RNA sequence: ACGACUUUUUUGCCUCAGGGUGCUGUAAACAUGAAAGUAAACUUUACGAUCUGUUGAGGCUUAUCCCUAGUGGUAAAGUGU
RNA sequence: GGGAUAACUGGCUUGUGGCUGCCAAGCGCUCCUAGCGACGUAGCUUUUUGAUCCUUCGAUGUCGGCUCUUCCUAUCAUUGGGACGCAGAAGUCUCAAAGUGUCGGAUUGUUCACCCGCUAAUAGGGAACGUGAGCUGGGUUUAGACCGUCGUGAGACAGGUUAGUUUUACCCUACUGAUGAAUUUUAUUAUAUAUAUACAUAUAGUAUUGUGACAGUAAUCCAACUUGGUACGAGAGGAUUAGUUGGUUCAGACAAUUGGUACAGCAAUUGGUUGACAAACCAGUGUUGCGAAGCUAAGUCUGUUGGAUAAUGGCUGAACGCCUCUUAAGCCAGAAACCAUGCUGAUUAAACAAUACUAUCUUUUUUGUUUGCUAAUGUAAAAGAGAAAUUAUAUAUGUACCGGUACAUA
């Protein structure tokens, strides 16, 4: 018989299996689509989540209850070392999907790039990319010509520069980035000219843009159904347990109907967060990088005592509105929206009033060490 | 221009960190910490608080 | 009158006993139901400051006993985040009785009133001794 | 859970130590300092919970904190192809 | 002893229940049918109760609730409509629709029922009468006991009441997560220098980048205000439609910042103990106060638009000189439905592509393949394994002129 009282099912069926991701690096499912009128440009970037801060922002929001008045908001900080392009990928459309024709490489590569292939860099003779050290420039040109002629999608093989970071890892993350815009020839000219250079996030993105965020979630191992799916807890009276499972269900199917909640992995899942606004694209050489029109005071983005488990910011950085999937220290993938967002909020231009640089370890009030010293005074 | 002062200490009030209590008397009390909040809850006067800057001032040690 | 209201943290389950805060002659209000409350198996009916509840008078005038009357919450024990960047909370829980057409049944709101709620319901802003 | 996964293996890493960041709340020690009174000399000398001073003192802070090319360390030498 | 025979499912049937009809005497001012619809009469169904006794009595755990998921539609609301007895506002009958939602209590052993209240509305059912190695044990229904009635009595009572053990997963499968070889009777959407070429390619081993068939799927509803006290209305009243701002529910993350959290850690303190003393210890965490940090919500962020269409509204337009949305051909716009897109998985494809480096070895020719082993053999298909216009089909292909015209040819 039917249930007496109705009540929505626990959790989404559409994110079965609730299992571990097979890569640390975020995986872009799909890229931005055709726009021949637009000039060629990069679609994506990897950067590392350093932590969270809060902001004070002045609000326009027409007809709002808050309206004109200022708001305080949480924000994420992502240190972004410039990615380096090392390869060109030429893909061609088939009724079996996109297929690679060939890849064309740069005329030298990083040690950090080579480290990703080696499992035992320390105990090896490091012979990778040494027959493929060089070939005739004619061969390269022929491959480029071939790709222009036959390929219909261009991706650039890019890689991270972890040597510009405090992290334990020295292996680069290597990555394809689709190039979206004009003709394949115009694109090819664009990637070739760009190639060996380093790409700041400011070269890829503009402040105020809405951005799509691709990351693996924070782990937790294998967890019970209550934790995993949020079902109503067992009664005070039971034969056994309280985080112990409900009924599985009907005699027909004469099998477990798969839609039932179950114990198993929780977190370390791949996930796309959508439409996060860029509040500031920071500059490495700016010593005023946390300051605002209201503040106008020399002051770097780095918190008091730095970010938890990451410390100082020493490269360029993205100040992003709101939450981001995964642990601090994790690589995070930024992608442009597949169709550009059109909204009030998308169009809008942020005016910060304050960026916090207080401690995130304890309740350390001070923006600067100098302020802390100034408060306390003489010491022994 | 820049944010208001703590008054339980010399400190500026940095946002988010502070909470606000409105008493039956119509009096607001602004707290910069849980530790400050607990002291207020236990209703213990400043003149017993050896750690705090107000005490140091009260005993003229500034 | 705009009746729009940015989110305030859920509070006061039904069966809560809150101060009546006026010269109505009510001393307390026992909230038995919330007006506008969502459908859900799990939830008790729960009310913030700006919510219209339905209450009965447990201590107060004899006619007011038994009978059901609307109220608006003015003082609240549970903290909420104001967007100005601080968490506000009151010492006590209190509301003031009103009509189902939202007309005031009180005469003068003796405690303080949350400012967003006072500007929410005009007749309370009028009657209120202080704005929080 | 265990496999598995992420790493690094001398432009490192571990180790301690220092600094940063904090957390606790003013250590022991000493005052012929203060202290409700007490007793014993011929005004001085004893006893005394406590409190103040020296004293934002002393302690603790990677274990899943931050920084440091600051100290000493950094083996087995196996197995599959 | 008994499924030779009840109480439990299932099964046949559908009296009874429920649902849908057909009709046309009346009702509906007036008016058969806007809405109705008798007297009559046809079906459908088994969420009813029966009839039953085929199945099971060397046992299918006997009600209900809780919890949890899925399916149905005979749609209550949300989406699009049609009709109206319709001025608007409403509201009422109705169709495509199962995408989405459908609540808090009071009283019960309770399906059911019945109040009070919210709601946006508080639709109806299936899943062994959904769901006892998921729970619970209140109830019918063991053995104790009580009262009434009936029985001479012992006792009896779908008469009422109180008290009364709910045993086992370590098997197989299923499902959820976690590892993981192996696969030339197998593959190939191309490869090679504007031209070739399956009588052809493809070692393997590590490692990166990916391909993406296929499988899953998600976001949701309301309010307020402005439109507007306007249209419309005699007045009273009083919208569609957008727009803006908010809130509910679900989902996915995250912890800056509030709250919550202590056998990280400092201080305090009770009882005892080490002569005092600092130092300390002990009491299954002695007990307080604070408590970074890591978790966490009652805290914070984020949650697409195309295509093909349905109901339907229409068009051109015959049959049938006129007419006709096609109840012919030809068409068009059109929904929370549908399929993509999006997003998740993809040792769900015994799948695969590109790249990097490497293993005394690769390539051509000759002879051989009638202590576990140490020269070595297998083919599902040789017999000329011969054959690359193309839209076609109530006409095609060239060639010549400017997708059209002309002229040849099958």
């Amino acid at each position: 018989s039917h249930r007496k009282f109705e009540r929505p099912r626990h959790g989404s069926l559409g994110f079965l299996p609730r299992k571990r991701c097979k890569r640390l690096r975020g995986k872009i499912r799909s890229f931005p689509k055709d726009d021949k009128e637009k000039p060629p440009h990069f679609t994506a970037f990897m950067g590392y989540k350093a932590g969270m801060t809060h902001i004070v922002r002045e609000v326009d929001k027409p007809g709002s209850k808050l309206h004109k008045k200022e708001i305080v908001e949480a924000c994420t900080i992502i240190e972004c070392a410039p990615m380096v392009v090392v390869g060109i990928v030429g893909y061609r459309e088939t009724p079996k999907g996109l297929r690679i024709l060939s890849t064309v490489w740069a005329n030298h590569v990083s040690d950090e790039f080579r480290r990703r292939y080696y499992k035992n860099w320390y105990k090896s003779e490091k012979k990778a990319f040494t027959k493929s050290l060089n070939v005739p420039e004619a061969t390269k040109n022929c491959l480029l010509k071939r790709i222009e002629k036959y390929c219909t999608v261009l991706r650039a093989i890019c890689h991270t520069q972890p040597s510009k970071t405090p992290l334990r890892m020295k292996k680069a993350h290597i990555m394809e980035v689709q190039i979206n815009g004009g003709s394949m020839k115009e694109k090819l000219e664009f990637v070739k000219e760009m190639l060996e250079k380093n790409l700041p996030v400011s070269t890829v993105f503009n402040p105020n843009e809405m951005i799509d965020v691709i990351s693996v979630t924070k782990g937790h191992g294998t967890k019970g159904v209550v934790s995993r799916y949020g079902v109503k807890r067992l009664p005070r009276k039971t034969h056994r347990g309280l985080r112990k499972v409900a009924c599985i269900g009907a005699w027909h199917p004469a099998r477990v109907q798969f839609q039932i909640p179950r114990h198993g992995q929780k977190g370390y899942f791949h996930r796309t967060e959508r439409n996060k606004k860029i509040y500031r694209i920071g500059l490495k050489t700016d010593k005023n990088s946390a300051s605002t029109d209201a503040d106008i005071t020399e002051k770097k983005i780095t918190p008091m005592g730095g970010f938890p488990h990451y410390g100082v910011v020493n490269e360029d950085f993205l100040l992003l509105k709101g939450c981001v999937a995964g642990t601090k220290k994790r690589p995070i993938t930024l992608r442009k929206n597949i169709v550009p967002q059109v909204s009030r909020d998308a169009l809008a231009q942020v005016s910060l009033k304050f960026i916090d640089t207080s401690s995130k370890i304890g309740h350390g009030r001070f923006q600067t060490s100098e302020e802390k010293v100034k408060y306390y005074g003489p010491l022994k | 221009v820049k944010t208001e002062a703590c008054s339980f200490s010399e400190y500026r009030i940095y946002p988010g960190r502070g909470q606000k209590y409105i008493a039956r008397d119509g009096k607001v009390y602004f707290y910069l910490s849980s530790k400050f909040a607990s002291l207020a809850l236990q209703k213990k006067k400043a003149a017993k608080l050896r750690w705090t800057q107000t005490w140091r001032r009260n005993n003229k040690k500034t | 009158t705009l009746k729009n209201k940015m989110r305030i943290t859920l509070s006061l389950p039904v069966g809560a006993l809150i101060n009546c805060c006026d010269n109505s002659g009510g001393k307390n209000l026992y909230i038995i139901a919330v007006q506008g409350f969502g459908s859900c198996l799990n939830r008790l009916p729960a009310a913030s400051l700006g919510d219209m509840v339905l209450a009965t008078v447990k201590k107060g005038k004899p006619d007011l006993r038994k009978k059901v009357l609307n109220a608006i919450i003015c003082r609240q024990s549970k903290a909420w985040r104001r967007h100005e960047g601080y968490y506000i909370y009151f010492e006590d829980n209190a509301g003031v009785i009103v009509n189902p057409k939202g007309e005031m049944k009180g005469s003068a709101i003796t405690g303080p009133v949350a400012r967003e709620c006072a500007e929410l319901w005009p007749k309370l802003s009028s009657a209120a001794s202080a704005i929080v």
